RNA sequence: AUUCAUAAUAACUUUUCGAAUCGCAUGGCCUUGUGCUGGCGAUGGUUCAUUCAAAUUUCUGCCCUAUCAACUUUCGAUGGUAGGAUAGUGGCCUACCAUGGUUUCAACGGGUAACGGGGAAUAAGGGUUCGAUUCCGGAGAGGGAGCCUGAGAAACGGCUACCA
RNA sequence: AUCUGGUUGAUCCUGCCAGUAGUCAUAUGCUUGUCUCAAAGAUUAAGCCAUGCAUGUCUAAGUAUAAGCAAUUUAUACAGUGAAACUGCGAAUGGCUCAUUAAAUCAGUUAUCGUUUAUUUGAUAGUUCCUUUACUACAUGGUAUAACUGUGGUAAUUCUAGA
């Protein structure tokens, strides 16, 4: 076409927003920001989808307008914010704090956090790179540019953030036998420790990542995202842990949870 | 394509409702208890012209009507619905046959029928099925669409042609009905359309001689046309010779 | 009524494409341009009417001109325009030179006066201090940054040749 | 620009129109449980041959593989649950085995003749329509519904019918004011 | 013999639209399905609210009858009720108004013949009425 | 993987940006000048990054026809150098050089009552046949061509011309 | 995972014609009570179109002397509301159709160390009158304009001229 376009049909919106397909005939077209349209999340979809919380749309545009819901300590009242991963969201009239990790079965999670873990932020570092008057910087998934940071971080490593000053407390290196979390792609949604990484020049680097039972596969470098160390991670995981279960297991635990 | 265009063109150029037209619409109610200059007023009245309905009451029968919203020249017959045959040689001569259809009274096996048995058999051009007394059953929409449809069929079995009997207590079925009367080019009838005739709107007598004269019509002619040396046939008069 | 044009030296009609800033057209659309015709900028036989000013008065009085006089419909809005129309110094509050105007209405009578733009207040003084202070202060806390940070760096390149000192002495050793 | 509402068909005509066999079998089975078309047994046959499809898909697979057994279980538990599949024959083989009249033996219509609240069995019919049966707190009016098993033992009259509680219908009030108005004058 | 039983699922506490949403069960033996009004009223005193602080709808009766669901809100005072609802449902309450505007079509119309006019138009107006006197 | 990021020298420039803007609160501190200070947020603004894109782009894949066997290059066909143009690579164009490039593994031409795909119908399987049409991509706005505005259009519920 | 009738006096074949079933595929005939649901000028003429509508937009927060509305309770700069118009943004999305188009489009897959990018998000800015503390608005220069006042033109337009 010509320009941008700047609506998103129904059937043609990513599948993880478990939209169902006869409220309407179009969907929310996340703006544009920090994350991928793809991989984010439009609070309208977090706040009327998954919480419950306004059943229109234009009761979700009421709840915003009263600077009500942030972001990242900060205050959005865009509809479609497109909030996407490990970002901190902060409901004060019920003094709550969430934060957007991704589900096992690939899709975003409610997920309850302290006022303690909702001060900071983890960001995979995306490019580190030398600006104007020689300053060095780290540009960091959510699209964050920190300055001055320490000359120990290069790229894939991940970096503790302050949501306050929006400075770097600590950070973590790419090393083997690290915890991570697996944020594209199929095995999406996982946890675990990564073996080894394989290096392809010119081509995609691989992980190879070993849960906790023990049980492995592969990703691409571009979708192994740092989390800490193993079973020390720094930020709470959900319910699951990112283990992933055969569809057996998961029949069996459901039918083995009902005793009334 | 283009042939077909400008075929169809000139084929549709009869009626150029300006200066050169005279779609020929006879009115045929098939229901005693039923008064066709309401049906005229209706469809008149739709076209938002008081003047010309009001000019018509006081003494008339054959109206010459030029609608301004189609730009078109329309010509209206009511028939003496006291003679038969004059109903026939009514609609024998037009482009058009309204029927009107009512929504009290149904319609009689002896009289009204014949009228639309005899009338398809002589011949007739383009008809259509039109009701009025749709509004005096229940004022609820609910029982009169009942009416309308069961006409409908009724009126189906004598003329398949047409599926659709239009309601002139609506305003929308009734701008409709006349938009078709305007525009929509009118069949042929094949006997009538091949020796041509004119309806005549004056006649004037001339004396030549003390037993015989010439009888002067100003009308316009449709069909194939007239020749001088031809004979003319009048109805009810006979056959006479032109001068 | 195709209106005469200054600039076209022709005693006739002309169809131009018109632009933004010229006359004898207003852009319905931005950017948009259009073909119209225009009467010729010099007069003949065919003007209904010619549009004359006067620039010398004559000997005698016209009735519907000279005779009457209009008053112009809007004062100054603007601070220094008004200090302009009545010739005040810099120090002079142009607050109460404002022309007001009495409106009438039932038994009321009350009077309008335009707002004063570009009109020095407390409120402007505190916006541009406000802007010295965060360019100063944004600066400042910028050196510190920038000095926090080539204190750490330092501190790591002397770590380094204490490192690469140890190593010197273990491969000598 | 919706979604496009899926649908699908249900039944299947027969391959030979005229087969005095197949006749016959199809009018003693409308017969044994009175439906009305054909069309009810096509139904049957239809959603009968899927499952043997499905049955015969898994079967050609591995034993011990993880979509034989999921899917496998999932059919095997499905088609007893309806109590189509008995009990005792809980393994793929059977319900290859399965036949029409094992379908047509689990409608509302059927059950209903068999646990003796109609006459016969066209009575049944007449009683489901007209609202007459409920099953738990729902009363339901389709011949077809499918009793499942753990629905079985809750099969009775309606609290709206007649039969079930409440007043009499129209034809009993109608006549009961015949008579008292009969006798009253 | 009819016992209107209403109860409230789901029930959930929403500070940032003050109020709390839920849903409605209705047991009503006997009865032809239970009007909104009569809802509202016996909501209200449940929850402690005014009248016109409670909000139903989008009942739908079961099949068969003698039950409906349907959705209600309730908010923490008619102030806010006022606020925040959708204005149809407030003119369901009589809590508001309905404004009588004219048709879409008539609206449309009019802005377009508006579109038309360049300026105030008195001016058109002074200038047609003394091109009309001439 | 770079003549990368970045820094430095020398100059250059019809000198780009470096807040004359707005709404809310109105407080500190003194030499008492109505002096200097002082919260929150809106809009704007340069560069870098990000998001939304866009444009090009690599590999492999298209129905029928030999009663289409040679086709491409004056007029770009294939390549080199240099330039010009473009947001940018690039025969994209212009000069100047070469004499190449495709082809029975079916080029080129002709046909299509041909938009492409996701998909649909039907078959045990293998297939055969549909896919104008709800999602994606492309193309057009009576037919051609040209252009303003703008980040984005060769736009037609914008403009200009010719043809109908 | 099926076939049956037709060449002969009769027979077995090759072989087609005929029959049979599907089409969530069009048309048409005859017929038509109820629930849910749904497509619908694609096929031929990317043929032609009357009328009506489909694109506009203002917040505590760009510009109000409407000679508008509200008067009223502090406002003699303004200060409530606000047509009009200037500014800003959008009109490049959407919707439609399938005419063109056969390595073209498109699918999958790459690349940009080969580029542009309104917007969003995050960072980002002491240097910008003459001399060296003396001289020139920074408590803040300048100009047009619209709407409006009034004068006009023409059969006519979402035409506009002069002051
Ligand atoms: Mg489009
Ligand atoms: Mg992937
Ligand atoms: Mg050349
Ligand atoms: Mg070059
Ligand atoms: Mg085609
Ligand atoms: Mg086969
Ligand atoms: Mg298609
Ligand atoms: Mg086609
Ligand atoms: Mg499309
Ligand atoms: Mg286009
Ligand atoms: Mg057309
Ligand atoms: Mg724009
Ligand atoms: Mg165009
Ligand atoms: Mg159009
Ligand atoms: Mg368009
Ligand atoms: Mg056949
Ligand atoms: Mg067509
Ligand atoms: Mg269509
Ligand atoms: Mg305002
Ligand atoms: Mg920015
Ligand atoms: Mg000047």
């Amino acid at each position: 076409a010509r320009g941008p376009k700047k609506h998103l049909k129904r059937l043609a919106a990513p599948h993880h927003w478990l939209l169902d397909k006869l409220s309407g005939c179009y969907a929310p077209r996340p703006s544009a920001g920090p994350h991928k349209l793809r991989e984010s999340l439009p609070l309208i979809v977090f706040l009327r989808n998954r919480l419950k919380y306004a059943l229109n749309g234009r009761e979700v545009k009421a709840i915003l307008m009263q600077r009500h819901v942030k972001v990242d300590g900060k205050v959005r009242t865009d509809t479609t914010y497109p909030a996407g991963f490990m970002d901190v969201i902060t409901l004060d009239a019920t003094n709550e704090n969430f934060r957007l990790v991704y589900d096992v079965k690939g899709r975003f999670a409610v997920h309850r956090i302290t006022d303690e873990e909702a001060s900071y932020k983890l960001g995979k570092v995306k490019k580190v790179q030398l600006g104007k008057k020689g300053v060095p910087y780290v540009v960091t998934h959510d699209g964050r540019t920190i300055r001055y940071p320490d000359p120990n971080i290069k790229v894939n490593d991940t970096v503790k953030i302050d949501l306050a000053s929006g400075k770097i407390t600590d950070f973590i290196k790419f090393d083997a036998g690290k915890l991570v979390y697996v944020t594209g792609g199929r095995n999406l949604g996982r946890i675990g420790t990564i073996v080894h990484k394989e290096r392809h020049d010119g081509g995609f680097d691989l992980v190879h990542i070993k849960d906790s039972l023990d049980n492995t596969f592969v990703t691409r470098l571009n979708n192994v995202f740092v989390i800490g160390e193993q079973g020390k991670p720094y930020i709470s995981l959900p319910k699951g842990k990112g283990i992933k279960l055969s569809i057996a297991e998961e029949r069996d635990r459901r039918r083995a949870q009902q005793g009334l | 394509r283009a042939q077909r265009i400008l075929d169809s063109i000139e084929n549709r150029k009869l009626f150029e409702g300006k200066n050169g037209a005279a779609k020929i619409i006879t009115i045929v109610p098939l229901v005693n208890d039923l008064d066709p200059l309401d049906i005229l007023y209706k469809l008149l009245k739709c076209a938002d012209d008081e003047g010309i309905m009001v000019q018509e009451v006081d003494s008339k029968r054959i109206f010459n009507v030029h609608i301004k919203k189609f730009k078109s020249n329309l010509k209206i017959i009511i028939p003496d619905m006291t003679n038969f045959l004059n109903i026939l040689d009514c609609a024998k001569v037009a482009d058009f046959v309204v029927f009107g259809l009512s929504g009290v009274q149904e319609v009689d096996e002896e009289f009204g029928e014949q009228i639309i048995r005899a009338l398809e058999l002589q011949g007739i051009a383009s008809y259509i099925g039109v009701i009025s007394n749709l509004s005096a059953v229940h004022e609820k929409e609910k029982f009169q669409l009942d009416v309308k449809q069961s006409l409908e069929s009724y009126f189906k079995h004598f003329f398949p042609s047409e599926e659709r009997v239009y309601n002139l207590e609506k305003n929308s079925d009734a701008l409709n009905v006349l938009r078709t009367l305007c525009q929509r080019l009118p069949r042929s009838i094949n006997w009538r359309d091949n020796r041509g005739y004119v309806v005549a709107d004056f006649v004037d007598f001339v004396e030549t001689s003390p037993d015989s004269g010439d009888l002067v019509i100003e009308g316009t002619v449709r069909g194939i046309g007239f020749n001088a040396n031809r004979l003319v046939h009048i109805p009810d008069f006979g056959d006479f010779q032109l001068n | 009524g195709f209106p005469m044009k200054q600039g076209v030296l022709l005693p006739t009609r002309i169809k131009l494409l018109l632009t933004k800033n010229v006359s004898c057209y207003r852009p319905r659309r931005d950017g948009e341009r259009k073909r119209k015709s225009v009467r010729g900028a010099i007069v003949g036989p065919d003007l209904a009417v010619l549009a004359l000013v006067i620039v010398k008065k004559g000997e005698q009085e016209l009735e519907g001109l000279t005779d009457t006089t209009v008053p112009k419909r809007l004062g100054p809005k603007r601070a220094n325009n008004i200090r302009k129309f009545f010739g005040l110094s810099k120090e002079d509050d142009v607050r109460d030179f404002v022309i007001r105007r009495e409106v009438t209405k039932g038994e009321k009578t009350y009077t309008k006066a335009p707002k004063i733009q570009r009109l020095v207040t407390p409120q402007r003084l505190q916006r541009k201090r406000h802007q010295r202070a965060l360019k100063v202060r944004n600066a400042q806390a910028q050196r510190e940054a920038a000095a926090e940070y080539a204190q750490l760096l330092a501190k790591r390149l002397s770590e380094r040749k204490a490192e690469k000192a140890e190593i010197r002495k273990r491969r000598a050793s | 620009p919706r979604a496009p509402r899926t649908y699908s068909k249900t039944y299947s005509t027969p391959k030979r129109p005229y087969e005095s066999s197949r006749l016959d079998a199809e009018l003693k089975l409308a017969g044994e449980f009175g439906l009305k078309n054909k069309k009810e047994i096509y139904r049957i046959s239809f959603q009968l041959s899927k499952i043997r499809r499905a049955a015969r898909d898994l079967l050609t697979r591995d034993e011990k593989d993880p979509k034989r057994l999921f899917e496998g279980n999932a059919l095997i538990r499905r088609l007893v649950r309806v109590g189509v599949l008995s009990e005792d024959k809980k393994k793929l083989d059977y319900v290859l085995a399965l036949k029409v009249e094992d379908f047509l033996e689990r409608r509302l219509q059927t059950q209903v003749y068999k646990l003796g609240l109609a006459k016969s069995v066209h009575h049944a019919r007449v009683l489901i329509t007209q609202r007459h049966i409920a099953v738990g707190k729902q009363i339901v009016n389709i011949p077809s519904f499918m009793v499942r098993l753990d629905s079985e033992k809750h099969i009775d009259f309606a609290p709206t019918s007649p039969f079930g509680g409440a007043r009499p219908g129209r034809v009993a009030r109608r006549n009961a004011a015949r008579k008292a108005e009969a006798s009253g004058e | 013999s009819d016992a209107v039983t209403i109860r409230t699922r789901k029930v959930i506490s929403n500070p940032l639209l003050a109020r709390k949403q839920f849903v409605v069960d209705v047991l009503h033996p006997n009865r032809a399905n239970v009007s909104k009004d009569e809802l509202r009223e016996k909501l209200a005193e449940v929850y402690k609210a005014e009248k016109d602080a409670v909000s139903v709808f989008g009942f739908r009766t079961q099949f068969g009858g003698g039950k409906s669901v349907g959705f209600g809100l309730v908010y923490n005072s008619v102030a806010e009720a006022k606020k925040f609802e959708p204005t149809y449902r407030l003119v369901r309450y009589g809590l508001a108004e309905k404004v009588e505007k004219a048709s879409r079509q008539q609206r449309k119309q009019k802005k377009n013949r508006d579109k038309k006019i360049f300026g105030t138009g008195k001016r058109l107006a002074k200038k047609v009425a003394r091109r009309n006197a001439d």
